[PDB]
């Protein structure tokens, strides 16, 4: 009945930021004490809820997202930040109640030589709405002709690899993120903290 | 019964400096056991943990005050303290600290010319 954080924490494996991941939270005891009184963590940033009060709170469902970014790319993890991280992969609202947590995993998540594994949108033709998930691969096109499905000139596939390498600096070392998302409905309440 | 106050706060012009203070009380000879941690609120219920240090003593802090703010404790006097070196005018804020679940109402710093 303690919710299960560490499946979303101490996950093996994390989602590409495009492809970010979700993790529905219900009918549980969160204790969240053991996230922000964590030293593993160097981003630990609430809205529209204190910390004060997280363990105090019931609410009908909280989600859990979680993925790969680059270090100076956490502050666009919050509401009304621009970027290509909000703009193109994951966007949060103005009006989020939820708290953002990261931490450098350059130990897991880098290669040498560079690794291939996590990527991100580079191109689209418009901003993602919050919350929105956008993991297709149609080729984009660039210029006025259009593509039809080819790869080509001025004809791109959307999605960049980071290629995370161990020696970069840390600002371009890779992340993880979990952002906790706290929805009230006009429904029971089924998470609550331990009061 | 546990509870934390803060103190050290204050007005200070850019660049200055200040050192919180979290003390607690009620804490018998077990304050040790606790994390502890300082938060800063932002206009628009938005709070960012600052600093953090663990039971034996682990540390980590946001990029924003990376190399400026230093979190340290003292398990005989049962305080801990934030050292916030070359203060910037974005830094103004309420400053509180937590001991395990318990928090204080906080203290007003303000950097301003
Ligand atoms: C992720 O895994 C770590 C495993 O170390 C968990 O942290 C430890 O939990 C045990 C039991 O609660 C403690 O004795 C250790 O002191 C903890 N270490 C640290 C560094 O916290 C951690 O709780 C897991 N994450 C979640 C969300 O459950």
């Amino acid at each position: 009945n303690l919710c299960p954080f560490g499946e979303v924490f101490n996950a093996t494996r994390f989602a590409s930021v495009y492809a970010w991941n979700r993790k529905r939270i219900s009918n549980c005891v969160a204790d969240y004490s053991v996230l922000y009184n964590s030293a593993s963590f160097s981003t630990f940033k609430c809205y529209g809820v204190s910390p004060t009060k997280l363990n105090d709170l019931c609410f009908t469902n909280v989600y859990a997202d979680s993925f790969v970014i680059r270090g100076d790319e956490v502050r666009q993890i919050a509401p009304g930040q621009t970027g290509k991280i909000a703009d193109y992969n994951y966007k949060l609202p103005d009006d989020f109640t939820g708290c953002v947590i990261a931490w450098n995993s350059n130990n897991l998540d880098s290669k040498v030589g560079g690794n291939y594994n996590y990527l991100y949108r580079l191109f689209r033709k418009s901003n993602l709405k919050p919350f929105e998930r956008d993991i297709s691969t149609e080729i984009y096109q660039a210029g006025s002709t259009p593509c039809n499905g080819v790869e080509g000139f001025n004809c791109y596939f959307p999605l960049q690899s980071y290629g995370f390498q161990p020696t970069n600096g840390v600002g371009y070392q890779p992340y993880r993120v979990v952002v906790l998302s706290f929805e009230l409905l006009h429904a029971p309440a089924t998470v609550c903290g331990p009061k | 019964e546990v509870q934390v106050v803060e103190s050290g706060g204050g007005l200070v012009q850019p660049g200055g400096s200040l050192r919180l203070s979290c003390a607690a009380s009620g804490t018998g000879s077990t304050f040790s056991t606790y994390a502890m941690g300082w938060y800063r609120q932002a206009p628009g219920n938005q709070h960012e943990r600052v600093a953090i240090i663990d039971s034996v003593g682990n540390t980590n802090y946001p990029d924003s005050v990376k190399g400026r703010f230093t979190i340290s404790r003292d398990n005989a006097k049962n305080t801990g303290y934030l050292q916030m070196n070359s203060l910037k005018s974005e830094d103004t804020a309420v400053y509180y600290c937590n001991l395990g679940t318990i928090w204080g109402q906080g203290t007003q710093v303000t950097v301003s010319s």
